[PDB]
């Protein structure tokens, strides 16, 4: 029954008596559930260290998975570009699939676009979709650029995506000036992160690859900056206002931002803003190319230093206080370009705000998740405020990675506890959150299944989750939020110490049992 | 609205496109006429997609996986393939169920195989046994597992239904392979077929030789709701106060004993007829039981299908309908006194996957609303055949629409509101038109039965008289 | 006990058994306490329609005020002026409270001095006291400008601040050219805006009132910005930024958000930044004064309008969509400045942001308190969500402006449900929020004793708090966020869906119970 | 160390001063000699501040409705005046607590008359009469009640004396009028003696003539402990097991029964002399109980106290206080153990109110740390007398210490940790130098007792050595 004045959705609607009642009877009469007793024993077996040494000894199950594949990442590449389509060769279920997650997390339209290869091109080859595709998307939608990648079906049958490209532009299918770059991002190999790397590789190497001989270093006076796989609008926006406080001349290559937070003002503008055609081919001439994200840069690091003749600087991700300060002065250095005041009054005001919560943030012991770099940055600033990290996750994560994120943990006593997993998902995770419980967990929206399980168990083993990451999909307008520079530093840290207080508060709320220390002032 | 518009808005759509994608999708737009019942004649459907369109649809892993076995939760299914399709696919369908996730529930949990190159090389049977034993290892109260394929697994030599059956006579359990490569068919309707196949084959006949349920003339299964928001339990509580024993619900909230419970029903209840009617049409040769189609969507449908459900059975069986009838009849006319007066005359469009197209539109109707425009992503020619006769005169209609296309036809009829799914909510919202995801019925629901209606009927109201609506214009432009 | 690699603090240390059997034997022996079921009945009578009735007689008795005393504000407003020290003729522990209550919600020092009135300033009055004080300060803490308030000693003995100060400038305690503004701020009137409002008016007619000979209005091109007593630097910050993209020749008159937001670099700012002596002086020439929150700036309204000769605008607070629109619509036509594309897109992504999460915020029921200009701002910005305020009180709100908040709910259907109380304070609210719940409340830190005890009398009944507003004291650096224009707006936005999403997760986070509810996507 | 050294910076700091207020301030600052027992010929103390030079003084309401009075959990305390002096001062102090707020515990409420401007011009004694009508309608639970007098009450001559006997005796509830006006004194002292005395005429000998309460050789009072952080609760468990019976505990987690069973108790353990001098001394005159100061804060000053105050009893006590000790050895032992090397040779400078400048230093002493600088707000000479015998050679000592110079001093000597309150706390931060606030113990604790002391050890370490320290200059400054 429903009350027009108060109407109820699913919950609390479902805990109706006659809702409960009828559930029973469903689950006595048809079900053939196993008791309760049986499922209690089974949960609490699953929490225990002899279960986490059968889940860490497996080799063929993976569960949870902390990644994504490929051609997520060569999508979002793409819609950083100015008027580009992202189009993946291959089958349209992936396309549906990049679209709503893309949706979810930022609550915009994702454009994209497939040649729907079916059962026929698995024996003919997917050529004339490629050819039909092109003729039709650029007919329909108008695009400057249209980037192709690649999905698993059309990597498994050998699709020759340049000789198909080539074909239909020598048969009219599209002008043969009309720019189609393309990459092949196979999603048995590595994850979005490396799909990101590999469409960026092929629209500079298209862009700038047979026309390097007029090309001078440093002739148009500016750095290129080479964010990656970002999902925080704010990342892109700090970058943008911290190389213009300076004065430095700058190319922000991949720049979606624009096309990811349109106005709602009553037209739906399909394209906005991104990095221009002109921007890519007048690249090589830049100073040098500064990569944000460097552990999923590789491929294009290396077409940057070999073809551009870029000396690509070392540098971390700009996480922190020092690896900001640390990509500020490398700027500076490259640019000639001083550091302003400005920039020094906001690192101040950061290192003010760590001096005030530091007694708060001290010791606390995190788990943390998600891709290499972020996760890196995240270490690196943990350590820098005092906090220990515990159980350290990447599931796209490898051996290099993990021996650079040891060497950091090293280099402080705050990482003294600290444990590196690569290729471990979030149910390694759930169990070493168990039986090594830290103060909270810090990812994405897949760690509120951990924070349901841990109180299963009980109110006092339960590990709150701190959304910070990708893909962010139970909260609205988390990915307007920043996470890079002393900006992103302090957004992170206020997170932190006010999710830390909100625990506390909670704590001690209960009325002349703990709410002695439910402290007005703290 | 005035047929001849509506032709001339369907050529002029039509022109941007190269001759080819035009000469296709023409036979894919009709402007519609009750009195035809061939839907042949007029609409086509169930056809390829156009490459580089941007169509809505997905693929037969979607339709196998994420429609017909996920919502299954004692088992636990396996996205053998490389970690995408798992990913985008875990808990992004509100198949709503009771359990305990993780030890004896499993709907959203992502189990995957995480294909590798050296498994996409060397073949991922062997690692397919190896999965199967940790997964029986590490989750020892799962009821059976099922294998659904992702694309390379047709596309290299892999045979995963020899595995399933070895895995399954050595630890006596229940492995269900499925063919559900996402490059097979045109969409996620394949997928359904599939997945009714591979139930057909390795559950529904378990219990063919067992005899020891015990049975009554009012044991019902309900065919096809996968529960969103809690839709099945919704309708299940209205046939069981109607005197009826649901034996079994598919598949939402559904568990492995109750799909081999179901040959033992006296009539079968179909809500999706799309997806489900494969089985229930083997169910009725192979064991006699009849199926019927009904409608929980809104108050009249509802109070139709009870009493035609009723009528399949005896007098007592009447009675209690009746009654039922006469006990909910103050709640939705209360929701109707409160609600038709905000929503009448306004105008909405639909575009969703096999079923909700026709199926909701009476609701609206109870709302004192009109559909001008609907269709379907992956429909056949018998679903345009009842969405005629459901549809006006002089509506729209469109299979397998295209972005582009579906804006400009929103652009020129200019609908109140729009139901679609995610992909298309954001490009309306800021087009400035109200929007309810039909899908996930934007993360509220239930809609079926009496109880479901009132949350319609806020959840219409609440969007389409929204007062963020009035503000896209800014004051000084 | 303690063990030395887990040490409990007061939480949980006092929840050991033996703390816990030592406090029941304290209790039980020599506390003479009330049996609990006798407690347990008088804290349900409390929660009472008929414990309303009385609490909603009071006359006499005030509990749990939300509102202080006028020099608070006094100190604010001399704070925004360039190397001003706010100086309070009066009692010293009137400033050690003002510092301690800034300090705690700023995090950051506050300099305020008093001249340290006695027994025998009560009887032979304070001029000696004003006379060494001003002396004393200006020699040691170097201002160039002491700005004097008072505290309720001082007003109720009737010293005369202006003979004061023109007796110690006449016998040498302090140069006849040092600027000493003042203003009686007497703390049994009014309240903490009102002083604000008393000081600015003090100020502003000190530097302009005996010099309007050669003043003429729109001579300077700017627009005076006058933002009443503020305590998100955000707010300043948004004002500035928005007037600087019209491109909006400006004057903000007392601006502390520099000296507010010092770096941590190594050295102690006593001031910075703030209102120079030449923008006082020369605001009459301006093209008009754009007061911020009018309503606690009645009295400097007086003066600008009557002295200046500016023609001040009938405006809101900048809070929300339509208010927002309609100040950036008055300064365009004062200034002749059109609203730039950048406004207009930020406009249109708030808007965004509104559609995006409308679902989530429709209907919901609120309680609010705050000051008059916030509370009816945030009552607009509500009522333009589709939320219902539900419960609007205003400690220090008068009858006029309870008449302007009405007016505005009764101009929506989302209105209908609430009512506005002037003069009540937060047991009142305490009253009111458990005979007709709401969902949340919107407030300061104080709301969270109501939380506390609307949870002692079940979790069903419990409203959470969320803190916008002055004082927040239990969670850090909220007081750098923005509650004006279009960015305060998304801000307010993003608190209230979240907060909503996050206790939607806490209700739904029960294994096989709720959790059918615990959706990954929202 | 350089007496010479120190003498020569006092004078450079006061140089900036006029005339007058250097050669007041000049009497408020010295340099330590140990060997210097009579205070007075060295420093001055509870003399007015000077005016315009920004003290961390309070006034006499803070003293007796921030100190004394508030804590009082089951008594109602109302703040009789304009509006701000309670406001400012709710829940401010963490005066920890058992009890059910708003119904038997009042603590952290804001009880106040509100005045407005017709309460100035036409008195406030009947508003106050009506107030407490309100007051015993709307908590009925509550077994007392206060009236905390601001500035405006003594400057109108309002006679609440009056007002409270005639309600009290109406009521038959004790109602205790305090005319703590902020004006009377020159710090929060004259509060703690205006509060005391109230406490005398009021309360303490409501029983004088009640002799039901059994009592036993072992009843002991904690007079003067507010339990900040549990600080009164961590030292009544050691007194507890170590044989005694705590009757008493003033005031914080006190009760009004708990003060007026003070006077049957054998022995008064005084922590803070400076706030409950009177009453202790008051007790001895009137009742014969004999009272003396203890230190708990850390092992070594804990040890010896509960030797000195077993002592005091028979030897079954001192046995129980031998066993006490040997409990607690390892616990302490390993907090030394642990945090001793992060701390040693550090060095301290402090600035708190009446007592803990000097009662710390032994906790500071026990991690190797060393106070080369104290002081304190409204200390008395006699407090000074006992502080000269426990710091160091040569070490500054500051009375009622001005912001420049305090600042001016760290600026000179450089510490590596600093020990004030919160007007303190952002400008040493600032600066760069450690802080940890000696009020609130910033919010953690409790410090007292063995349990306290790890907490405190913790402390100290956690502030000291943070890495937020070493990043305060820019790598391109
Ligand atoms: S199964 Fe089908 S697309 Fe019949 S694949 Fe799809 S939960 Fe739709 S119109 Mo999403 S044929 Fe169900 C459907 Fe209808 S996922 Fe749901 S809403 S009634
Ligand atoms: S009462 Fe006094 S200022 Fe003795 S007014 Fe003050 S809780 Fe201080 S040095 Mo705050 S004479 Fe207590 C004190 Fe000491 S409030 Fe506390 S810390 S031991
Ligand atoms: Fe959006
Ligand atoms: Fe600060």
């Amino acid at each position: 029954s429903q009350q027009v004045d108060k109407i109820k959705a699913s919950y609390p609607l479902f805990l109706d008596q006659d809702y409960k009642d009828m559930l029973a009877k469903k689950r006595d009469g048809f079900e053939e559930k196993y008791p309760q007793d049986k499922i209690d024993e089974v949960f609490q077996w699953t929490t225990t260290k002899e279960y986490q040494e059968l889940n860490f000894q497996r080799e063929a199950l993976t569960v949870n998975p902390a990644k994504a594949c490929q051609p997520l990442g060569a999508v979002l590449c793409a819609l950083g570009f100015e008027k580009t389509m992202p189009y993946v060769h291959g089958s349209q279920g992936c396309v549906a699939y990049f679209r709503s997650y893309f949706n979810r997390h930022f609550r915009e339209p994702v454009s994209c676009v497939s040649d729907s290869m079916t059962e026929d091109a698995a024996v003919f080859g997917g050529q004339q979709n490629m050819k039909d595709g092109l003729q039709n998307c650029k007919a329909t939608y108008k695009p400057d650029m249209i980037a192709v990648s690649t999905t698993c079906m059309a990597e498994v049958i050998g699709d020759d995506l340049n000789a198909f490209i080539n074909n239909s532009k020598k048969e009219g299918f599209i002008p043969d000036e009309f720019p189609v770059p393309f990459a092949h991002t196979p999603s048995f190999v590595g994850s979005h992160v490396t799909g990101w790397d590999n469409m960026f590789e092929g629209i500079a190497r298209y862009f700038t690859l047979k026309s390097m001989d007029d090309k001078v270093v440093g002739s148009n006076k500016k750095i290129n900056i080479v964010p990656g796989f970002e999902t925080y609008l704010g990342n892109f926006r700090v970058i943008k206002r911290m190389l213009s406080e300076m004065g430095v001349g700058y190319s922000l290559l991949s720049d979606p931002e624009e096309v990811l937070d349109t106005p709602a003002d009553g037209q739906f503008r399909m394209y906005a803003g991104g990095t221009t055609q002109e921007e890519m081919k007048d690249a090589p001439n830049a100073l040098n190319t500064v990569l944000l994200q460097p552990w999923h840069l590789e491929k294009t690091k290396k077409f940057v230093e070999g073809t551009w003749k870029h000396e690509v600087p070392k540098l971390n991700i700009p996480m922190g206080l020092d690896w900001t300060d640390e990509f500020l002065m490398k700027v500076s250095e490259i640019s000639g370009q001083p550091i302003p005041a400005s920039l020094t009054k906001e690192r101040g005001r950061l290192v003010d705000m760590m001096t005030d919560s530091h007694t708060w943030l001290h010791g606390k012991r995190f788990a943390l998740w998600g891709d290499p770099d972020f996760v890196m940055g995240l270490v690196k600033f943990l350590l820098e405020l005092g906090c220990e990290p515990v159980h350290i996750l990447c599931h796209n994560g490898n051996k290099r990675w993990k021996k650079a994120v040891d060497a950091i943990l090293a280099a402080s006593p705050y990482g003294k506890n600290a444990t590196v997993y690569i290729g471990k998902d979030l149910w390694h995770l759930r169990s070493l959150v168990f039986t090594d419980k830290p103060d909270f967990m810090i990812g994405n929206s897949y760690g509120k299944f951990i924070q349901r399980d841990t109180l299963h168990k009980g109110k006092e083993f339960e590990v709150p989750l701190i959304r910070i990451g990708f893909p962010i999909f139970d909260r609205h307008h988390l990915h307007r939020s920043t996470t890079l520079g002393y900006e992103g530093a302090m957004q992170i840290l206020t997170t932190l110490v006010n999710s830390i207080l909100e625990r506390l508060d909670e704590e001690t709320r209960g009325m002349q049992a703990t709410d002695y220390n439910h402290d007005l002032v703290r | 609205m005035s047929r001849e518009e509506v032709e001339s808005l369907i050529q002029e759509v039509l022109e941007v496109y190269p001759e080819k994608a035009r000469k296709d999708r023409n036979k894919h737009l009709a402007v519609n006429d009750p009195a035809v019942t061939q839907s042949k004649k007029c609409i086509i459907s169930n056809k390829k997609s156009q490459p580089g369109l941007m169509t809505i649809r997905g693929c037969a892993y979607a339709g196998s996986k994420g429609v017909v076995w996920g919502p299954i939760k004692d088992m636990i299914h396996i996205s053998h393939g490389p970690v995408g399709c798992g990913q985008y696919s875990r808990a992004g369908r509100r198949n709503y169920y009771i359990g305990t996730t993780g030890v004896n529930a499993f709907v959203t949990m992502n189990f995957t195989s995480d294909f590798q190159e050296k498994d996409i090389v060397f073949g991922g049977d062997k690692k397919l046994a190896k999965l199967i034993d940790e997964v029986e290892t590490l989750f020892p109260l799962n009821k059976g597992i099922s294998v659904q394929s992702e694309c390379p697994i047709g596309l290299i030599g892999d045979d995963i239904e020899s595995v399933s059956k070895v895995k399954g006579a050595e630890l006596s359990k229940t492995i269900v392979p499925v063919r559900c490569e996402g490059f097979r068919g045109v969409s996620q309707s394949l997928g359904h077929h599939i997945a009714n196949d591979a139930v057909r084959d390795w559950v529904l006949g378990k219990r063919d030789e067992d005899t020891t349920f015990a049975s009554t003339p009012y044991d019902v299964a309900i065919i096809g709701d996968y529960n969103i928001g809690g839709d099945a339990w919704s309708s299940r509580i209205l046939l069981e106060e109607m005197g009826l024993r649901c034996v079994a619900q598919w598949s939402g909230d559904g568990s492995i004993s109750e799909i081999e419970l179901t040959p033992k029903v006296k009539l079968n209840l179909v809500h999706c007829y799309r997806s489900m009617n494969y089985i229930s049409r083997h169910m009725e040769e192979k064991y006699g039981i009849p199926w019927m189609e009904y409608n929980f969507f809104g108050p009249t449908k509802t109070i139709e299908s009870l009493r035609a459900i009723a009528a399949k059975f005896d007098e007592s069986i009447q009675k209690k309908c009746e009654e039922v009838i006469a006990k909910y009849k103050p709640e939705w006319e209360a929701v109707v006194a409160k609600y038709r007066p905000r929503l009448e005359g306004k105008r909405v469009m639909l575009y969703i996957g096999g079923l909700r197209p026709r199926h909701v539109i009476g609701a609206y109707e109870d709302l004192g609303m009109e559909v001008v425009g609907t269709g379907y992503e992956f429909a056949h020619n018998d679903d345009y055949d009842r969405t005629m006769k459901e549809m006006g005169d002089s509506t729209l209609l469109y299979d397998d629409v295209t972005g582009y296309e579906f804006e400009e036809f929103v652009k020129r009829i200019k609908p109140d509101l729009i139901g679609s799914g995610i992909k298309e909510k954001f490009i309306f919202q800021k087009m400035g038109i109200p929007f309810r995801e039909m899908h996930s019925w934007d993360y509220s629901g239930p809609y079926h039965g009496f109880d479901g209606f009132a949350i319609f009927a806020r959840d219409m109201d609440m969007t389409l008289n929204n007062p963020c609506w009035k503000k896209l214009q800014a004051p000084w432009e």
